[PDB]
């Protein structure tokens, strides 16, 4: 009961699917060959953690996942990898050829060769549901298939599985680490495409993630690896109440609630600490105030914008590990004096606030310190709609020449597509605007 | 009141089928429309290296007409 | 895994083949026998690309050599690596083609092109799955300039929808007297702008300037030219052959390399000819091009850059920003992180850093300005022309190619000029 189905598309969904998975075992004590000694549940049971995972008779623990990507290299790494005997070989789908950074081959020309039988695994791990909630759909906004296939299947799944909530962990494009210079084109062709398919979907900008990496891990020159394993606390953070129970547990379909005022108003802005090196936590005991103040901290955020400059439609706290409520409250008490967070007349301002016994975990090998308690922020604000304008701006530029739309032509797109994509961006961007406005 | 409850779960299921309908005709358009575009791209590309093909004959033919033997 | 199969044609497009292989080879630890003896697992992490696997764990090229006579080929049967090559891949004829682009591409070109593409699709069909062509030839023979051309055409007839790429030699007086060369080089560019999707021009005229005045060698040869062709093309292939992150594949280069069809005619560059800072000034350097265009004379539309060897990646990106922030005029506003970057910890062969530059500039006209002058100064008296419309063509065809060059120039122009506002 109370299932999840992730599905993890395309390189950074891949990789990005990895780290969490890692992470996931970890925190539940599931062994890379997927036996978990605590759970005398054998074959079966009703157990949080059962949410994101299945059971076989013979013990095993399975991811509710499915992995795809239009090209094998990536997939290759998990099928030979530490967690090879994690997963049955038909929840790992590839193709030869990738979508080369274009939407339109995701979407259409390399996409639609796989589609039918990503339905079809993603229909096997459905009917293994007794109570199936939703989706949890992991993938770039650059890549081919990111953009291109996450669109398709998105799609796809409102007609195989009508209303059922589709919530999305979208990779938003840095230079530091990008790949194409198209990425802009992709990006908003998937969130037009999308926009109407999930009811909530986390950014997560790789420029924030990579400042956070050098800033407060004093890494150099983070790589994929660095950026994954900091983005799997965030994820984990975000589905720890699936996962585990507890008294102060708050279920995140009642954050969502919360967190989206419209449909088209669904993109929370997600703040996660600490995040510290090893040899700073070896000096530092992190209180719950503290970690609730570097919520408020812009540089901490998951995606570059100033919250300041925009007004709060709603503040959902995640914690997790050693926190009362008591000190909660008294952390919170103190933000609000310090911290001017301007909410919109039209909501009401009280902070909604989980908490989650189990203390964060991390992987051997990692740069994050383990902490005894850890939070994250989820947050409605319009200023994340600043994110929204640097990639429009970009994508003005290029196609004010029709700089490579012939490469989306060619693949049978038209450029209606493109000005009808472009056109819903600045009506989201519009209705951002407008929800902040006050009444009168 | 009975039959104010009836007709909003009515209406319920008739938005679900209808999200699951629209959805599923958009898509169908956007695939055919996809298909024919792409397609036709590659008839003109063929098409022109058909008239390339074309042109060499009819030059290959006209070095037969510059002989006198 | 992703085959690329491999054609070199003519005279100059077998032996800067010969040369691209042996050194690749070299890189990849395959001997002249096609026997693996190499250290780093690296070396056959893609070698799939380009060699296919023989029985006793023999790497055979995917190499295709064509050339209407056998003399070239002959030598290169008898070079150092030439018994690596798959002998049934040799496809030679006996009239040869007389540096006559109508020869190559209409008469005696024409007669042996089925044969050549019943080796090609003999390649192709083995392949898991191929992902497009390249082709070495030069512009100002017979051979390479005409059938090379026509291969191309008639290759993508049977695979429209794979990559067809390209290294063109373009003519330069001062390597070749041959008086014609310019006529052979406008019609064989009236074929690449339709035809295919990216081309490495590779300027005669700066290898010379670079062999002359860069490495101090009076007399330049073709090994000498042939030497920097080598090492270019190594580094533009590093990113298809090892494990890498960005244009690591043939189409996905388009991609970030081609913003509009027909300007897809790349500058490439070398370094060294030592830290990160004065290797990147280096291949950003005019003398560095093996185009004879200065950058700063034009504006840069994309640019891929490929750094070799063990160095700080943190390092090369601050001095790629560096070289982008100081020299952002000559960098299109309306393209933004139009300059790309990728690394491989493999050196090349004696260097322990190398860069490799891949520019696609607006600055290239100048090439191509060059070639329709040379070009003109011919035709404007109808000088020559007997040796081509005794095959069949007729001055249309010289017209028609020479106004699309032309086009080609004012497009360049048309982008430089270009504002975003
Ligand atoms: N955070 C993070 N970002 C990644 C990772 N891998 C790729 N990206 C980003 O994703 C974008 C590129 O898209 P990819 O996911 O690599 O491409 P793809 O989805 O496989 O699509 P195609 O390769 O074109 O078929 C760039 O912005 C990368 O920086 C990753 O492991 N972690
Ligand atoms: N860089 C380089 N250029 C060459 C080489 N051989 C010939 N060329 C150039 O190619 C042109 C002659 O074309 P060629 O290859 O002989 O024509 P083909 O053999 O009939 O196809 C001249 O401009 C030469 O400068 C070579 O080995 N290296
Ligand atoms: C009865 C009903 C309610 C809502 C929706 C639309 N919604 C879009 C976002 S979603 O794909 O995550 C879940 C469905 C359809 C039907
Ligand atoms: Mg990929
Ligand atoms: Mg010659």
């Amino acid at each position: 009961m109370r299932e999840c189905i992730s599905i993890h598309v395309g390189q950074a969904g891949v990789q990005i699917g990895n780290a969490c998975w890692e992470l996931y075992c970890l925190e539940h004590g599931i062994q890379p060959d997927g036996q978990m000694p605590s759970d005398k549940t054998i074959g079966g049971g009703d157990d949080s953690f059962n949410t994101f995972f299945s059971e076989t008779g013979a013990g095993k623990h399975v991811p509710r996942a499915v992995f795809v990507d239009l090209e094998p290299t990536v997939i290759d790494e998990v099928r030979t990898g530490t967690y090879r005997q994690l997963f049955h070989p038909e929840q790992l789908i590839t193709g030869k050829e990738d979508a080369a950074n274009n939407y339109a081959r995701g979407h259409y020309t390399i996409g639609k060769e796989i589609i039918d039988l990503v339905l079809d695994r993603i229909r096997k791990l459905a009917d293994q549901c007794t109570g199936l909630q939703g989706f949890l759909v992991f993938h770039s906004f650059g890549g081919g298939t990111g953009s291109g296939f996450t669109s398709l299947l998105m799609e796809r799944l409102s007609v195989d599985y009508g209303k059922k909530s589709k919530l999305e962990f979208s990779i938003y494009p840095a230079p530091q680490v990008s790949t194409a210079v198209v990425e802009p084109y992709n990006s908003i062709l998937t969130t037009h495409t999308t926009l109407e398919h999930s009811d909530c979907a986390f950014m997560v900008d790789n420029e924030a993630i990579y400042d956070i990496c050098r800033r407060n891990l004093d890494i150099e020159r983070p790589t994929y690896t660095n950026l994954n394993r900091l983005i799997s606390q965030i994820v984990s953070s975000i589905t720890a109440s699936l996962r585990f129970d507890g008294a102060l547990n708050v279920d995140l379909t009642e954050f969502q609630t919360n967190l989206v005022p419209y449909p088209r108003i669904h993109f929370p802005l997600a703040t996660y600490a600490p995040v510290i090196s090893a040899e700073k936590a070896y000096h530092e005991q992190l209180s719950v105030a503290e970690i609730t103040n570097a919520c408020f901290e812009p540089a901490n955020q998951m995606v570059k914008c100033d919250p300041r400059h925009g007004k709060y439609m709603a503040c959902c706290l995640l914690y997790r590990g050693d926190v009362v409520p008591k000190d909660v409250n008294a952390a919170i008490a103190t933000i609000k004096t310090k911290r001017s967070i301007q909410f919109v007349d039209w909501c009401p301002t009280g902070f909604k606030v989980g908490i989650n016994y189990q203390p964060p975990t991390v992987v051997p090998g990692g740069d994050l310190a383990k902490v005894q308690r850890a939070v994250c922020m989820l947050s409605n604000t319009t200023a994340i709609a600043e994110a929204w304008a640097r990639l429009d701006h970009k994508f003005d530029l290029m196609y004010a020449k029709r700089a490579f739309v012939h490469w989306y032509v060619g693949e049978g797109m038209e450029e209606g597509e493109f000005s009808e994509a472009r056109e819903d961006m600045a009506a989201l961007e519009k209705d951002y605007e407008e929800v902040g406005v006050d009444s009168v | 009141k009975r039959e104010h409850e009836r007709e909003v779960i009515q209406k319920a299921i008739e938005e679900n089928n209808n999200f699951i309908k629209m959805a599923k005709e958009k898509l169908a358009q956007k695939m055919e429309s996809n298909k024919e575009n792409r397609e036709a791209h590659l008839a003109a590309m063929l098409e022109r290296l058909q008239e390339k093909d074309k042109h060499a004959e009819e030059v290959r033919k006209n070095k037969e007409l510059k002989e006198e033997a | 895994m992703r085959e690329i199969v491999h054609i070199q044609a003519g005279q100059c497009g077998n032996q800067i083949g010969a040369k691209f292989w042996e050194v690749i080879s070299d890189e990849h630890g395959i001997d002249p026998t096609g026997s693996y003896h190499g250290d780093s697992d690296l070396q056959l992490e893609r070698i799939n690309v380009y060699y296919n696997e023989a029985t006793g764990n023999k790497y055979v090229p995917r190499a295709i050599l064509v050339d209407l006579e056998p003399g070239t080929m002959d030598s290169v049967r008898s070079g150092p690596f030439g018994q690596i090559f798959r002998p049934d891949n040799f496809v030679f004829g006996q009239s040869g083609a007389g540096n006559n682009w109508a020869k190559g591409h209409y008469t005696e070109g024409a007669e042996l092109v089925d044969s050549v593409l019943d080796v090609v699709r003999k390649e192709s069909e083995s392949c898991d799955c191929l992902q497009g062509f390249q082709l070495t030839h030069s512009l100002g023979g017979g051979t390479g300039s005409g059938m090379g051309t026509l291969l191309i055409s008639k290759i993508r007839e049977e695979y429209p929808d794979r990559i067809m790429n390209t290294f063109s030699v373009m003519p330069s007086p001062k390597v070749s007297d041959t008086v014609v060369e310019p006529y052979n080089a406008t019609l064989s560019v009236h074929q690449l702008v339709e035809n295919t999707d990216e081309t490495y021009c590779i300027d005669n005229e700066a290898l010379y300037d670079i062999c002359f005045r860069t490495l101090k060698l009076t007399t330049p040869t073709y090994g000498d030219l042939n030497h920097l062709v080598s090492a270019t093309m190594s580094g533009v292939t590093t990113c298809l052959r090892f494990p890498g992150q960005l244009n690591a594949d043939l189409r996905k280069l388009a991609v970030n390399m081609v913003p509009f069809p027909r300007l897809h005619f790349f500058m490439p560059g070398f370094a060294p000819l030592l830290t990160v800072p004065e290797l990147t000034q280096q291949m950003f350097d005019s003398k560095n091009m093996m185009a004879a265009c200065d950058p700063r004379h034009g504006r840069y539309l994309t640019v891929a850059a490929i750094f070799r060897g063990r160095m700080s990646m943190k390092e090369v990106d601050e001095q790629m920003l560096n070289v982008q922030n100081k020299n952002s005029s000559y960098f299109v506003e309306w393209i933004p992180n139009n300059v790309k970057t990728a690394v491989c910890d493999i050196p090349p062969r004696g260097l322990k850093m190398s860069a490799t530059f891949i520019g696609n500039s607006t600055a290239i006209q100048e090439l191509f300005k060059r070639i329709s002058e040379q070009f003109t100064a011919m035709f404007r008296r109808k000088a020559f022309l007997h040796w081509y419309t005794g095959e069949g063509m007729d001055e249309m065809e010289f017209t028609e190619a020479e106004s699309n060059m032309n086009d080609l120039v004012s497009e360049y122009q048309q982008y430089q000029d270009a504002t975003a506002d």
